[PDB]
């Protein structure tokens, strides 16, 4: 990996234009070990720009939070909400939710990371001999 | 093994002569001096393995291609015995003439290297054949006025045997395969740092199982077995053998040695088949085309031949 | 030849086992030539 | 390959017609690598015409959002709504939601992904003799 | 027609033997990976490798999903069958095995 | 194939009278391949222009919509409805809906696959000895 | 190819049963009925299928 | 071709005598166990004297 | 040897019955004394 | 000795056939009274 | 021990036809420029009647 994908998910993603220092530094940093030499060249670019914005989306937005600071730090779905008398219900999310295990990491939870995960199947086939 | 042995034991032991008068000895220093034994020998392998093969009489003073009889010259002239196959001669007539000596057979011979042409004369040629064609008017290919190979025949009754001695030996490598089926797989093996990382550990972990080690895995990690089967596959082995020596007509107690596996050798009648197989070609294709020679080797004792004499 | 009334035992059109049977000439005047060159059975 | 299929998807798939940079240069790029010169010539046209429209349909519209700016990036369906008093209720989508699996890519969720998956089951037989 | 009935026996039972255990491997979304040239060339190339060398020595590595059965031939009594039928060629010839397949 | 069914869909099946240019280019180039000459000559005509009206319908109508442009691009089945107050409620559909599968496609769901469906088992018995 | 030395590759859909028929006993069978032929032409074993 | 194929199944079916019976042992959480050095020697001690 | 071209039957890459297999040259100087002194079979 | 550059047939490190062995010297200066007292196979 | 055709009278009959192959037919021709000049090393003098 010659070139660390920084700051392109800005132009990329369009939704994240928050901070640049809790993205490049934080999460870009952490993911890239994932991609290698081995993969193809059209997708050394676009994984690593998507697993990342899968661990920015699993927190709030960029940094955590957006200027709202209503973050939950375990990512409990919302089942239905009533605005004319105040009114929600939440998920249950104990050691896994819906479908998703309690001994792995769930990447198929959001867009952000079933694009990696298409990407993933495609270029790192799964055996070994010894 | 089928080209060498039935024709190497039809010249082990050969030709005791008949008549006494102090010329049984030199009537067989002529044959040690020439080589006869080793070269009819080195004949019918050539004639086995390819279509045919030919040995060439000279006697001293002979000039061409004549209607050639060594058999008048009376003196003790005898120094050419070159043997050739099929390979270095040239059957490049037929002449159909239902008539003639050596009717459908080649009546001049292209045969030398180098220098000069040399047309050559049937008789002055031993003519030996591997299998003789049915029809040889119609026959074709390289071998026209020559025998059949005799890996003709037995071409397919070799390959049968050949294969699955291949095949049942490659099992033996997979004898016993295992499998390890690891929860998540697909994402350590998506780098290079992180796989060796893995598979690093792995030859450690798995070098030394058995006796005297014992596994430790994770519970979510499988670890079948998946052992072959080997059930009757060495009576499969023998049969095939079986019907390359019966191709060859060679039993199991000559082909293949003296296998263990032969329990129709009595003590009395073992190998009296192979016998019989072998004195119907000394008497069936060594003794006819000898007829050329044979009068004129017992006619190099001194130009006198008698003829009450024989082997 | 044996036939039952029930069971079809000797029935050439529901039993089948030398009832419906018979021999068709054969002829060969080519391969007589590929199978005593090719077979070691046949020569 | 010869030709990669770009800015024909606005003619084609008429819904789409909002911008054309967020179009070809960030989904055509990404998706026109499962075609091959070794599918008919009548199908290497539509299915990536079809196969990018997926991914432009799994998020918002085409840059990930129309004109009002409402996009979740966890799809969650909806099940019931109501306007007499605001009342909705959501679906919940945690590893998989509805017939719908935790460790593969699913096709079969819009009708964009559907027209290439009977695509791809007619030009790709699988097996393999390695 | 007693020729016949040996000779084709003879090629049937050495053709079993190529297929003495063949074994597969079934992948998840193997329709998805074969639908390229440089996607299965990815795969193809890493599955030489790996079921190269397997056997005592080396042990496979899957993924909990990947499935490997074996399915192993049989070749019960199929060695009686090969023999009753050059009794009938022997009978046809008129030529008893003791010089008919040699000394047998 | 020697004569692609163009436009006699409006004949024979009236609703679609709506465009002529996303049906013949857009739909009958993409269904015909399904055909054969080696099916029956009853069969030639009838399939392609049911098996090309099940995609139109798939869609909301020729050109994916009707004047009204109100078209969901997963077809979620309602289930209920009430105007006396406004109150819907939807499907559920992310992998499989009901009885319907995740890898395949399903001709199952609309008459125009199904006529398709029982003629498309008469004509091609499934078996091959390769 | 397969066999030996080649491994199939398939989808985890695809079946891939095998199935292998039985030759139990069927070479008792076959000699059996040359025994009613060779009891029918009156000519023993050792003559009728040669020496056998 | 005759003598490597005996010479390569001797070497072949004397590698399974080490490999008569392997046993495996499967823990619950063995992959939080083998995170470190000093906890995963207070494993491997023990199975030492408990497996020999 | 024999390699067909379909079933790798002879293949150095593939099969490894015979194809993958040569000779070391192997060479001891002590251990002679340890196997002559230590073994029943070797003695 | 054999060894095979797939499939491991030689090798010393992972096979343990042949390839991972020797012979150390053993001794004995006491237990030759027990072993011979107490043991009909040695007397 | 797993010799089972080894009859008590015709052991190993045909491996000394083997050998008598090779006393007549490699070491009996090729030994032509010897036998007779080592019987010529008996004080010059060679007979005719002498074989071996």
């Amino acid at each position: 990996n010659p070139i660390p994908a920084a700051s392109d998910l800005k132009t990329r993603y369009p939704e994240f234009t928050g901070v640049s220092d809790a993205v490049v530094n934080a999460i870009i940093a952490e993911v890239n070990g994932m991609v290698d030499d081995g993969w193809e060249v059209s997708d050394q670019k676009p994984a690593v720009l998507a697993l990342a914005a899968h661990m920015l989306s699993r927190e709030g937005y960029p940094g955590r939070a957006t200027n709202p600071n209503s973050f939950d730090p375990t990512n409990r779905p919302i089942l239905s909400r009533k605005v004319g008398d105040v009114s929600t219900t939440f998920g249950r999310t104990d050691g896994g939710a819906a479908e998703g295990g309690a001994n792995s990491y769930n990447y198929s939870s959001t867009v952000y990371g079933q694009t990696f995960l298409r990407l993933l199947r495609l270029n790192a086939p799964a055996v070994g001999l010894v | 093994k089928a080209v060498t042995i039935p024709a190497l034991d039809a010249v082990r032991k050969w030709r005791d002569w008949q008549a006494d008068q102090k010329d049984i000895s030199r009537i067989e220093a002529t044959e040690k001096r020439l080589g006869l034994q080793q070269k009819l020998l080195q004949c019918k392998t050539l004639a086995r393995l390819w279509g045919g093969a030919a040995i060439v009489i000279g006697v001293k003073d002979q000039d061409m291609a004549t209607p050639f009889e060594p058999e008048t010259v009376n003196k003790d002239d005898l120094v050419y015995l070159t043997v050739m196959s099929r390979r270095e001669l040239s059957p490049e007539e037929l002449e159909q003439d239902p008539l003639d000596e050596f009717y459908a057979r080649p009546k001049r011979y292209q045969v030398s290297n180098g220098r000069n042409l040399s047309f050559v004369h049937p008789s002055r040629i031993v003519h030996q054949v591997g299998e003789t064609h049915p029809d040889p008017m119609l026959a074709t290919g390289v071998n026209v006025g020559w025998g059949d190979s005799t890996l003709q025949a037995l071409y397919d009754a070799m390959m049968n045997s050949d294969n699955t001695q291949a095949n049942i030996a490659s099992l033996v490598f997979e004898a016993n395969v295992d499998v390890i089926g690891l929860p998540d797989f697909m994402e350590n093996m998506s780098s290079e740092v992180y796989r060796q990382k893995l598979l690093d550990r792995f030859t450690l972990a798995a070098a030394g199982k058995g006796i005297n080690k014992t596994l430790m895995l994770d519970a979510e990690e499988v670890f079948t077995a998946h052992s072959r089967s080997f059930a009757n596959l060495d009576k499969i082995m023998e049969q095939f053998i079986l019907f390359v020596a019966g191709a060859a007509d060679i039993p199991l107690t000559r082909f293949l040695g003296q296998s263990p596996a032969g329990m129709s050798s009595t003590g009395q009648h073992d190998m009296k088949n192979y016998h019989d197989r072998i004195q119907s070609i000394q008497t069936l294709d060594l003794q006819p085309s000898m007829y050329r020679l044979d009068e004129a080797i017992i006619r190099s004792s001194l130009g006198a031949r008698p003829e009450e004499l024989f082997y | 030849s044996l036939r039952s009334m029930i069971s079809g035992l000797g029935d050439p059109l529901r039993d089948k086992n030398a009832s419906t049977f018979h021999w068709d000439r054969q002829l060969d005047d080519r391969q007589l030539l590929y199978a005593y060159r090719n077979s070691w059975v046949a020569r």
